[PDB]
Formats: structure tokens, C-alpha cells, sequence
DNA sequence: CATTATCTACCGACAATATCAATACTTAT
DNA sequence: ATAAGTATTGATATAAGTAATAGATAATG
């Protein structure tokens, strides 16, 4: 019986370093219905969650009260919230950890040297069943940790090496927006590309009855996703926050070239295939030219490309043979002196 | 041919004059034809080594390098030809109305007046020559920065047409460009050059594994990410980089701006001076309106007429190239491998095995970081090995000829010559091959000084002058061996400090050694004086303080005192104690630590260095010795936390006046100036600070600091839209730097003022000279008259007391100010209460100090729509509450200046050694 | 009065762009 | 009597270990 903490507790902690959560208890029991979570973890008497950034942890208790998970590993470092944790899930069966999950060692400590928290490795081909995370990155500074863990999931190596598992993220809606623009719409870039490339990931709650300007029509209707007023999150100043369901899927492209064709081509995102080709290297457009043999393709700028364009494209590039150093893609910013 | 060693031979001192006189007029026209005729001969050289190449046959090697510039050229003269055809058939404008809306709306029309005064073939030569030469600069591996690139060859193009308007001018006997179009001309013709030029390569295809040749653009535009915020680049092919490290470099790609054969033109006005036809400004002022506008009106007053001779003075020496030390250089280059400096030929680099996908985030990201040092370096020993071919090809252009540099200064007034690639101003190598024209009998002090400047190069500058001819004797048979064979020998001129320097040394000894009477001897080699923490005896002349000249070698002594070693040394032993305590960070650094690598931290903190530029500084200076983590600064972060530790303590006076410095200039540049403005900006209650910190050098120059907070913005171009900054907007100060950065540029003003004082004086006496900022050189026989001008001068600079004079000159600059006033926290004197309410009656005449201040009043939002209104509103917070008040700038108190007569230092021998 | 976004001593030196949301402006119908 | 570009401008995203580093610290609400 874990006691959940409420908007009196929670409006107590007076610092949260510009993380924003969610407190009604009711909008959660909804999220967790239309996630419906007891379909892939038919098993929950045995499933290990990891909890990164949990905050208050109000999330964290109802999914106890409905799952009882076998451990649950809320890691939060920061002074006020982890006193708050420790003040009201203590001896809970709650694992509260003042670990910072930020930083890259915290997980191999956990995982590797400390076997604290070890969960099951599982093959590529279905979405784990043993290992569910969840995690509230939602900061508007701390948004580029998101694209490190999404980039985690093209060399499975972070946290994905158990396989497929499904993360559970709150996030800016800024950050929502991008990662799930469908091709063209005004908010594509690279980092829809790589969640396109990597991931399916469906919008499950938003902060926000505005927002929904933003997202494809047709993915907004097949999504269904719930919505709430901005006074149900506890920091009521930043932009409104967005839940996103995103679980690995195959792939079989080479993820160096791919990211390489797509960061370059995703600079100019607006002029057509016939003159951004030339930013890939030295005569990009001459080669690309005999090589590319749908030239109604050549006419897509490189926003309105989809993912298997870029995957043939890349193809492409692999097979150049005047290829450019994928390596060398920098600045010496470190000591290119000049001294003469 | 070889003149110095014929104009050597001469016995008699006249008949060397007339010989000068000679050479003199006939390098005249020399010089005057090496000006306008660069381009023109270079491109004929290539040219013809193009037609040479073809009889022989078309293989990828030096001269098919200069057959593909000719090439890009030949290819690139009608486009830009049909450019300009099509500039002048536009030209002739109708109605701007119906005009192609984007080739020409602003492309051609905006540029079009600027195509048609200068030929094509300039142009074409310009932007190929100026495209090599910006060869991995800006932070691109192996290419350049778009903005820098557009924006060089638009002014060389611009610089080069006012060179023809200058020979047009005196053979027939914009003002300056604005950034847009120079940013527009440029991208356009480096555009045309991207469409023409194209390269021969050869490439593996990876499914056959079968070798492939094709041609591809030699250029290409790209774009680059680094730290979110894109970059535009514009990258080179690698085979043509193969051949850019490449001995024949200098043919393609001419040095304009090099040392010239004739006298400079002497320094009569800021607008004139060294260069002939090339103008060259008396102050490298970087982006300032207001620095040019104060050294005009210097000028046009013409108070700074000291400045000129200095300048004068260090211009009209005469150098020539060491020819012995050319050839040592030059065998080395021959030879290969790597040498003390010369990194040695490299194909490409190697990475480490790259770690499986799989491994922990940070092992891929420690990885990455590895490549990005490997390549780091990799890049860095090209750069030195072409770096070093430039200055030998320069070295071996005038293996004979007599060379004058054409100084100039910085905004400071520091003496910079105006040839950068190669100048005695150099790394070791260039001061190397450099040596006195002019020759001088060595004499009874010469010989010994000779020796003792042996003895500074080995490192062996910190024991007295005898211990140092010591030294210098001991190792006689050193000297000997060294002399004779320069390498395949004991190579003992090698392990010295400085490499080069220390071998030409020891061939003017071995000479030396020869001969039965030393003093009859002519020699060249130029003894350096250099001076022990010059900032620091600056520091304390200024402050008056007693214990710390005696530190600094101020006061006369026996022993030279270096404050640096001994900070050093009480570091050492506070390290010492500290690693038996207990710590392991100490005891790998605990003997480390010596004069070198504490200097540099002392230097800036007597400056007001940042914690984190300290750490940097260290970590560079201890990273050879391989004691922590060369790339990690985590190892280097506690050693500087107890350098500042030990530190703290020993400095008050240079303390004390760096923290005046800083509180005055924070107080001057957030006040408001009364006169020019009796409009409010209207951005905001709280108007812009565009006043900036500004003193004379006693020499009268004027000094304006031109920290400002630049506006960039995206003009568009032919490639991209580069970000620049636009030279003629005036914006307000930044006030971080401008008090990060008063003291030290008010030292460096002293220092280079106390130069120009001592270059005046040694001209006077007829000594040449040469000082690389803070060590004077001249030959070995007057030396002593030197050592005596140095002091002379110094007396000469700081019989006055200095601080005092300045802070005098910034009341009378600064008077009629009015810093804003935050909230109160005390009272200083009683004229603020005045300061608001300006209603004391200005009848019968001037002083309408009054009048024009009242206005200003009615632009801090008064209450009111009238006249008794804000002088009401004030009257409470004297009375209590605060506002946000419009006191006048009072500048602090000056510290006290201790006594201490610095007329004692004309008797001390180690103040310059 | 409580809380935060810049840099990291100075000089020779030498720098983010593409896209698009919207504006004032000239055209003109 | 009656509207659509449009040169200028300003905001926003960009990659992604807080640029190769992390403690002050001037400067808003
Ligand atoms: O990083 C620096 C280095 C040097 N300088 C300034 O350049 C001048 C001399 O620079 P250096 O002669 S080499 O270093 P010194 O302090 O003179 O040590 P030394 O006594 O020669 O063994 C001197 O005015 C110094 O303040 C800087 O301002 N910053
Ligand atoms: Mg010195």
C-alpha cells in the first residue's frame, strides 16, 4: 500500500530546476488504461522498471498500486525531491537511489559493477517483457539528453542492449513536435528522421488543447491522444508537456553513413535534390546525378524526403567510390593556432 | 647575386657606404617593380611551367600543380569575362521596376558598379591565390571558413584595385567598400572559380575492389556543425593538399607583403609609413570608428611625433639571411625526418582500433574524443611542416639581399613589422636566419657579451654574468664540435632552449675562437636583452613599492632576483608537503614544477586572469614534460588552486592598482555622457553606454579601448548568407571587458612606450635595434650603450608619477558624465545633491553646464507630462528611499603610492639580461 | 530583495545559417 | 470608388555529453 503524494505535499518543494510533472491522480489512471501496459507485461510480478528523473513520484506510485512490479528504481539526484522521496516512500517498496541519472556511468554502476538493478537481456524481435522504463525528461534545457537517448537506440548500447525496451517519456511539447513531424510538414528535421528511422512512437497525453496545430491530422486521429488543462502540472510556468510511447523497431541500415547523409542533407532542408547533393562532398551532384535513376525523386527537397529515401541515399553514398572521410565531419575548434 | 658576402669583404668602412648607395638605388627599382608585377609574374611563371611540363609529360607532380593553375585560370577568364559582359550590357539601366527579380534585382545590379573597374585577370589570379593561401584556416580540417574566405579575396580585390589607382595617380602626374559588397564580390568570383576548377583523382570502388581514376571539382562548397550553430565551409580536395606540402608552394601562391629591399618610407603622418604603394595605417585598429577618429586627431595635432621615431628607428635596420644556418635548415628540410620543430613528412594518420557499437556510451564518446586529437595533431604537423616550407622558400628567395621591416602597432603600441609570414618576430627558426646587415667589431666588452648571449640561449639566463661566462668557457670544445659539422656530430647546439639561435651563436664563436685577437672581429649575431617579468617591474615603478622592486631586480644587486622562480619555488616546497601529506595529485607533480611553468599563471594574475584561463595555461605548459593527462584538465585543476593559494599573498601593490584600474573602468563604462544626447534613445527608461575607457601613452598617443558589443547580421551572397559584422555600426561597450581587460592593456601601453622611448634614443645614438615587444636586440659591441639607454629611459617614463596622471586625465575627460545610481548605499561628498536640480541661474555667459544637464533630467521619465516636478521627487532619498538615481561618475581614490626612488635602478646590471 | 545566464586576462586574429512569420511599402485596380 | 508581392527584419531550430572545460558573477523579476 503505497501512499501517493498529493498536490499538498508536492506544492511544498520549492525548487524543481525547471522540471515540470504531473499530480492528478485521475489523468494518470487514464494514461495507464489507454497504454494498457497488461498486454506486453502479462507477467508484472516479475517486471524490473527503472525510473530515471521520477521527481515527485506520484507516477511511480500509481503504477506500483496497479502492476506491483518486482523492483522499481526511482533514480533522482537532486536534494529537495530526494528528500521528498525518502520522507514518504520510506521502507515503501520503492527503490529510491540518490543517483544522478544524467551521466553515462550511473547505469554501467548500476547494471555492471554494483549488480544493484540487473535486469534480463531478451532477443531483438519482440518489445521486452521484463524490462519497462520510464522517464520525465522535461526541461527546456535538458532536452538534448532525449536525442542521446534516442541515439542509443541506433547502436544499442546505452540501455537497449536487453533488447526492445519500451520507455514511457514525458517531455517538452516543443521537443513532441519535432520528433514527431510526419515529411513536410514545418517541424521535420533530423531528429524526426532518426525517430522515424528508429522508433514508433505514439503521443499518449498532452498538456495542451493548442498543441494539437502541431501534429499530422491523420497520425493526431489515429493517435487519440488524451488531453488536460495546463493546471494539472504542479509548475505551472513552462510550455506544455507531452507523453510519448516510444519502443525500438528493426532497422538494417549502416547508422554512421545514414547519419552523416542526413545531417548534411537536413541542413538545407528547402532547396531541391538537384543542388543540396553538392554538400555531401566533392562532386556529389555529378555522381548523384548517374546514379539516382528516378528523377522524379530528384525534384523532393530533402524535407519532403522519407526515411527509406535517406536509407537509399545513403546506399548510395556507401557505394561511392570518391566518397569523402565520414571521420573527419568536424572543426578543430581545439588548436588550429595559425601561428604563421 | 650574394651581396652580403661581397659587400663583407670590403675593407674599408666608406667603400662599404658607396657600395650600400649602389645597391640601394638599383634595389630601389627592384623594390618598386616587385610591387606591382607580383601577380603578373607569378602567373607568367606558372604559366610557363605549364608549357614546359607538356613536352616532358602529364603526370601528377609540382609542375602539373602549377599546369592546373593555369588550368582554373584559363578556364575561369571567360566566365567571369561573360560576368562582366553581362554587368556592362546592364549597366545601362531603364526602369527598376521590372528586373529580374533575384539574378539581378540584388545580385547584379548591387555589384555591378564594382566588376567594371578592375580587368578580369587580376581578378581571376587574386581569388585563386587568396583561396591557397587561406588553406585550413578557421577551424575547418582541411579547407577554409566561408565568411573569411569571401571576405579576403573581396578586399584583396579591393586592395589591388587601389594599388592601380595609386600607380595610375602618380604615372599619369569607394572611398572603402562596404562589407555587403565586399562580401557579394567575393562569394561571386570564388563561386566561379568552385564551377571551373576540377582535378584529376583516382578512387576504389568498393564492390569490385577496382581502382578507379576520375576528375572531380577541386572545390567545394559544404557546411559543417559544430556546438548546434552551423558553419559553412568550403573544402579543398586532398590530392590538391598533397601538393600544397609541397616545396614549390611559394611559386604558385606569391607573398606580396614581404620584407622590402629599400628604406621604409619614414613615418610622417598615420596615413603613411613604411610600404610604398600598399597603405598601411599606423594602428591595427580591428572593427573601430572611434580608434581611427582619436589617432586622426593625434595626428592632425600631431603631438605622438615620438611614435615616429620609434617607428623610424625600428624600421631603418638593415637584416640580412644567415646563409649558414640556411643550409642547416635546409638539410634537415631535405633529409625528412622529424627535427626539434620540423614535425616531418606524414601521409595520413592512423586511428586506433574503432570500439564495437555495442560498448558503453562513454567508451564511443572517449573514442571520438581520441579522433579528434589524432586529427588534431595530424592537421597541426601539416601546418608547421608548410608553415616551414613558406618561411625557407622566403629564406632562400633572399639568401643574399639586405631586408628592411616596416613596423607598425597595434592598438596598445606594441611594435608589430608589417610582414607576416616572415619576420625576426617569428618562432625560433625565423630569429635563426636572421642576422644584423651591418657588422660591428666585437671589442673588450662585445666578446664577453657574445659570450653571456650564448649562455641566455642554453637556458642559463638565470645565474649572474660571471657565472654565465662561465659557462660560455667551460664547454669550449662544445662550440668547436658543434661549429664544424652541424649534424653528424655530439649536435650539442641542439639541446639548448633555443634550437636555431644557439646554433648561429656558435658558428659567430667558433669565428671567434680562430682568431688570435677576438676584438678585431666583425660579427652580426644580434644579443638579445631580454627582460624578467616586465609587467610586474612596470607594477611596481607604478605603485612605488619597495620589497617588490627589490623583487624584480629593480634595485641594484649582485644576484638576479626573478620573482617567477621564486613563487615557483614556494610552491614547490608548499607541493611538497602537501604530497607527503597525503594526497596523490601532488606527489606526480610535486618536482615538476619549475620557473617555466609557474611564469605564466604569475604574468596573467598580476592581469586578472580567470580561473579557468590559468588551468589551461598550466595544463599547455606542463603538458610536455608528460607529469598529468595532456588532453584532461582534471589532473591540472587543483596544481593551479594552490599556485593561486601561494600567490595570493605575495602581491599588494600590483593588486591594489589592478582593482582601481577595474573599479574605474566598471564606473566608466556604465556612465552616460550629457552632451552629445538630448534625446532619449527611447529603447528603454535606461539609456545605452557608448562610452568607452580611453588614456594617452605618455608618449601622447591616444588609446581607446574598442571593446564594443558587435551587431552581425546574415547579408546574402552568391553561396550563402554570411554572418559578418559591419565596421561603421556604433554600438554600446561591453563592460565585462572593457574591466577584464584595462590593466593589462594599460602595461602593455607602458611597456611599449618605454620601447619607443629607448628605440628613439638608441637610433639617436646611431645603434640599430630590434625588440621583440619586452628584449631588445643589437649587436654585440654596443650593448653596453644600449644596456645604459635602457635604464635612461625607463627614468625618463617614470620620474612622473604615472597612475596619478592618468586618473587626472580621466576626471578631465569624464567630468561632464552622469552614472546611472542604483539604490543607495552611502553618501561621498556633497555636489551630488546639485547635480539634479541644475537650477542655480547661468546669467551673462558661458558655464551653461546647467542647461544643457537640466534636458537630460527630463529624460528619466520625470513625473510629469512639469519643472519643480523630479527635483521634488529626489528630495526623499537623501532625506531615505532609493531610486534609481542620476548621480555624477565620481572615479575612486588613487592607493597611495609608496616611496621609493625608482632613479636607483640606473646602477643595477640585471634589470635587462 | 531573491535568482540566474555568461565566460572564462590581453594583444598580433581573422566572424552561424536556413527558413519562414511578419512588416512596412510600393505599387498600383 | 479598390489588393498582392515585397526588401527589411526577427524569431526559431540547428547538434546533442552542458562546444575540447564548471566557478564566478554581473544582471533581470
Ligand atoms: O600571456 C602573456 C604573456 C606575456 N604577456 C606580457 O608580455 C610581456 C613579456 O612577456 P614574456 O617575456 S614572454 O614573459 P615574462 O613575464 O617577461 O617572463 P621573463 O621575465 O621574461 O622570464 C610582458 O609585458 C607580459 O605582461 C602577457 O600579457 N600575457
Ligand atoms: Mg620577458
Amino acid at each position: 500500500s503505497v501512499p501517493i503524494p498529493g498536490i499538498k505535499d508536492i506544492s511544498k518543494l520549492k525548487f524543481f530546476y525547471g522540471f515540470k510533472y504531473l499530480w492528478n491522480p485521475t489523468v494518470y489512471n487514464k494514461i495507464f488504461d489507454k497504454l494498457d501496459l497488461t498486454k506486453t507485461y502479462k507477467h508484472p510480478e516479475e517486471l524490473k522498471v527503472l525510473d530515471l528523473y521520477p521527481g515527485v513520484g506520484i507516477q511511480s506510485a500509481i503504477f506500483y498500486n496497479k502492476y506491483c512490479p518486482r523492483q522499481y528504481s526511482l533514480l533522482e539526484k537532486r536534494s529537495s525531491l530526494y528528500k521528498f522521496l525518502n520522507a514518504k516512500f520510506e521502507g515503501s517498496p520503492l527503490q529510491i537511489l540518490k543517483r544522478d541519472p544524467y551521466d553515462w556511468s550511473t547505469y554501467s554502476n548500476l547494471i555492471d559493477e554494483e549488480r544493484i538493478f540487473v535486469p534480463e537481456v531478451q532477443s531483438s524481435d519482440h518489445i521486452n517483457d521484463k524490462f519497462l522504463t520510464v522517464a520525465n525528461v522535461t526541461g527546456e534545457g535538458s532536452e538534448g539528453l532525449i536525442m542521446q537517448w534516442l541515439s542509443c537506440i541506433g547502436n544499442k548500447n546505452w540501455l537497449y542492449r536487453f533488447g526492445k525496451v519500451k520507455m514511457l517519456l514525458w517531455m517538452p511539447s516543443t521537443t513532441a513536435r519535432k520528433l514527431l513531424a510526419r515529411p513536410g510538414m514545418h517541424s521535420r528535421s533530423k531528429c524526426s528522421v532518426v525517430r522515424e528511422a528508429f522508433t514508433d512512437t505514439k503521443l499518449i497525453a498532452i498538456s495542451d488543447a493548442n498543441e494539437l496545430k502541431g501534429f499530422d491530422s491523420q497520425c493526431i486521429e489515429e493517435w487519440d491522444p488524451i488531453l488536460f488543462s495546463a493546471a494539472e502540472i504542479w509548475p505551472t510556468k513552462g510550455k506544455p508537456i507531452a507523453l510519448v510511447e516510444m519502443d525500438p523497431i528493426d532497422f538494417d541500415f549502416d547508422v554512421d553513413n545514414w547519419d552523416y547523409v542526413t545531417r548534411h542533407l537536413m541542413i538545407l532542408k528547402r532547396t531541391p535534390l538537384n543542388t543540396v547533393m553538392d554538400s555531401l562532398g566533392h562532386g556529389g551532384q555529378q555522381y548523384f546525378n548517374s546514379r539516382i535513376t528516378d528523377k522524379d525523386l530528384l525534384k523532393k527537397c530533402p524535407i519532403d524526403l522519407t526515411n527509406d529515401e535517406f536509407i537509399y541515399l545513403t546506399k548510395l553514398f556507401m557505394e561511392w567510390p570518391f566518397k569523402p572521410d565520414i571521420l573527419m565531419d568536424f572543426v578543430d575548434m581545439y588548436q588550429t593556432e595559425h601561428s604563421g | 647575386i650574394n651581396f652580403f658576402e661581397i659587400y663583407n669583404s670590403l675593407p674599408t668602412l666608406e667603400e662599404k657606404k658607396a657600395f650600400e648607395s649602389a645597391l640601394n638605388i638599383f634595389n630601389q627599382d627592384r623594390q618598386k617593380v616587385l610591387e606591382n608585377r607580383a601577380t603578373e609574374a607569378a602567373r607568367e611563371r606558372w604559366k610557363h611551367d605549364f608549357e614546359e611540363a607538356k613536352a616532358r609529360g602529364d603526370i601528377s607532380i609540382e609542375k602539373n600543380l602549377n599546369v592546373k593553375l593555369w588550368k582554373w585560370y584559363n578556364e575561369m577568364l571567360p566566365l567571369v569575362k561573360e560576368e562582366i559582359n553581362h554587368c556592362r550590357s546592364l549597366l545601362s539601366e531603364k526602369l527598376s521596376d521590372k528586373k529580374g527579380l533575384n539574378k539581378v534585382d540584388t545580385n547584379r545590379l548591387g555589384y555591378g558598379p564594382y566588376l567594371t573597374l578592375i580587368d578580369p585577370g587580376k581578378m581571376c589570379v587574386i581569388t585563386i591565390l587568396e583561396l591557397l593561401k587561406l588553406n585550413s584556416t578557421g577551424g575547418v580540417i582541411e579547407g577554409m571558413r566561408t565568411a573569411r574566405a569571401v571576405i579576403s579575396v573581396g578586399k584583396a580585390i579591393e586592395m589591388e584595385f587601389r594599388s592601380e589607382q595609386v600607380l595610375k595617380s602618380e604615372s599619369q602626374a569607394k572611398i572603402l567598400w562596404p562589407q555587403s559588397i565586399r562580401a557579394r564580390i567575393g562569394s561571386v568570383l570564388i563561386s566561379m572559380l568552385i564551377q571551373v576548377a576540377k582535378v584529376s583523382v583516382q578512387g576504389v570502388d568498393p564492390v569490385t575492389k577496382a581502382k578507379v581514376h576520375g576528375e572531380a571539382p577541386a572545390f567545394a562548397h559544404g557546411y559543417q556543425y559544430h556546438n548546434g550553430s552551423k558553419l559553412g565551409v568550403l573544402k579543398i580536395h586532398k590530392t590538391l593538399i598533397r601538393q600544397l606540402n609541397g616545396e614549390r608552394l611559394i611559386a604558385s601562391v606569391q607573398p606580396q607583403l614581404l620584407p622590402m629591399l629599400v628604406e621604409p618610407k619614414p613615418w610622417v603622418n598615420w596615413r603613411s609609413g613604411g610600404y610604398h604603394y600598399t597603405q598601411s595605417t599606423l594602428l591595427r585598429t580591428k572593427d573601430s570608428p572611434e580608434q581611427v577618429a582619436y589617432l586622426k586627431a593625434a595626428s592632425d595635432n600631431g603631438d605622438i611625433d615620438r611614435v615616429y621615431d620609434g617607428l623610424n628607428v625600428l624600421g631603418r635596420t638593415p637584416w640580412t639571411v644567415n646563409r649558414k644556418v640556411f643550409d642547416v635548415v635546409s638539410q634537415v628540410w631535405n633529409k625528412g625526418e622529424g627535427f626539434l620543430d620540423i614535425p616531418g613528412a606524414q601521409d595520413e594518420m592512423v586511428l586506433p582500433p574503432a570500439p564495437p557499437k555495442n560498448s558503453d556510451p562513454s567508451i564511443l564518446r572517449a573514442w571520438k574524443l581520441q579522433v579528434k586529437t589524432i586529427a588534431n595533431k595530424f592537421s597541426s604537423d601539416r601546418s608547421n611542416r608548410c608553415d616551414t616550407n613558406y618561411k625557407l622558400e622566403i629564406a632562400r628567395a633572399f639568401l643574399g639581399e639586405k631586408l628592411y621591416f616596416p613596423h607598425n602597432l597595434d592598438f596598445r603600441g606594441r611594435a608589430y613589422p608589417l610582414s607576416p609570414h616572415f619576420n625576426h618576430l617569428g618562432n625560433d627558426m625565423s630569429r635563426g636566419l636572421l642576422i644584423f646587415w651591418h657588422g660591428k667589431k666585437l671589442g673588450p666588452s662585445g666578446l664577453k657579451w657574445l659570450k653571456i648571449h650564448l649562455s641566455n640561449l642554453f637556458g642559463f639566463d638565470k645565474l649572474p654574468l660571471k657565472d654565465r661566462v662561465a659557462f660560455t668557457e667551460s664547454h669550449l670544445q662544445d662550440i668547436k664540435d658543434s661549429a664544424e659539422n652541424p649534424l653528424t656530430g655530439d649536435r650539442w647546439w641542439t639541446t639548448a632552449d633555443k634550437p636555431w639561435q644557439a646554433l648561429a651563436t656558435c658558428f659567430e664563436l667558433n669565428e671567434v675562437m680562430k682568431m688570435d685577437n677576438p676584438e678585431e672581429f666583425i660579427s652580426h649575431q644580434p644579443v638579445h636583452q631580454d627582460g624578467t617579468c616586465n609587467g610586474l617591474q612596470h607594477y611596481a615603478a607604478l605603485g612605488g613599492d619597495v620589497e617588490g622592486a627589490t623583487q624584480v631586480n629593480l634595485v641594484p644587486s649582485d644576484k638576479p632576483q626573478d620573482v617567477y622562480a621564486h613563487v615557483a619555488r614556494l610552491v614547490q616546497k608548499r607541493l611538497e608537503i602537501a604530497a607527503e601529506k597525503g594526497d596523490e595529485n601532488a606527489k606526480i607533480l610535486k618536482d615538476k614544477i619549475t620557473r617555466k611553468v609557474v611564469k605564466q599563471t604569475v604574468m596573467t594574475n598580476v592581469y586578472g586572469v580567470t580561473y579557468v584561463g590559468a588551468t589551461f595555461q598550466i595544463a599547455k605548459q606542463l603538458s610536455p614534460i608528460f607529469d598529468d593527462r595532456k588532453e584532461s584538465l582534471d589532473f591540472s585543476k587543483y596544481l593551479t588552486k594552490h599556485v593561486f593559494s601561494a600567490i595570493r599573498e605575495l602581491f599588494h601593490s600590483a593588486h591594489l592598482i589592478q582593482d582601481w584600474l577595474g573599479e574605474s573602468a566598471k564606473r566608466i563604462s556604465k556612465s552616460i555622457r550629457l552632451d552629445v544626447d538630448e534625446k532619449s534613445f527611447k529603447n528603454g527608461n535606461k539609456p545605452d553606454f557608448m562610452s568607452s575607457v580611453i588614456w594617452t601613452t605618455p608618449l601622447g598617443l591616444p588609446i581607446v579601448q574598442p571593446y564594443r558589443e558587435e551587431s552581425k547580421k546574415q547579408v546574402e551572397t552568391n553561396l550563402q548568407t554570411v554572418f559578418i559584422s559591419d565596421p561603421f555600426a556604433v554600438n554600446p561597450v561591453n563592460a565585462r571587458r572593457q574591466k577584464a581587460g584595462l590593466p593589462p592593456n594599460f602595461i602593455h601601453s607602458l611597456d611599449a612606450s618605454h620601447m619607443l622611448l629607448s628605440a628613439a634614443e638608441c637610433g639617436k645614438q646611431g645603434l640599430d635595434f630590434a625588440s621583440v615587444h619586452d628584449s631588445y636586440w643589437t649587436h654585440a659591441s654596443d650593448i653596453d650603450t644600449m644596456n645604459v639607454v635602457l635604464r635612461e629611459q625607463f627614468i625618463k617614463l617614470h620620474e612622473v608619477d604615472l597612475v596619478l596622471r592618468l586618473k587626472e586625465e580621466f576626471d578631465q575627460r569624464y567630468k561632464n558624465y552622469v552614472k546611472i545610481g542604483k539604490l543607495k548605499r552611502s553618501t561621498d561628498l556633497a555636489q551630488k545633491i546639485i547635480r539634479i536640480r541644475k537650477d542655480l541661474s547661468r546669467k551673462l555667459g558661458r558655464s551653461t553646464t546647467l542647461a544643457d544637464e537640466i534636458y537630460f533630467e527630463k529624460k528619466r521619465q520625470e513625473l510629469l507630462n512639469e519643472d519643480i516636478t523630479d527635483l521634488d521627487a529626489l528630495e526623499l532619498e537623501n532625506g531615505n528611499s532609493g531610486m534609481s538615481v542620476l548621480l555624477p561618475l565620481r572615479l575612486p581614490e588613487i592607493p597611495p603610492k609608496g616611496d621609493f626612488d625608482v632613479t636607483v635602478l640606473r646602477n643595477s646590471q640585471y634589470f635587462f639580461s
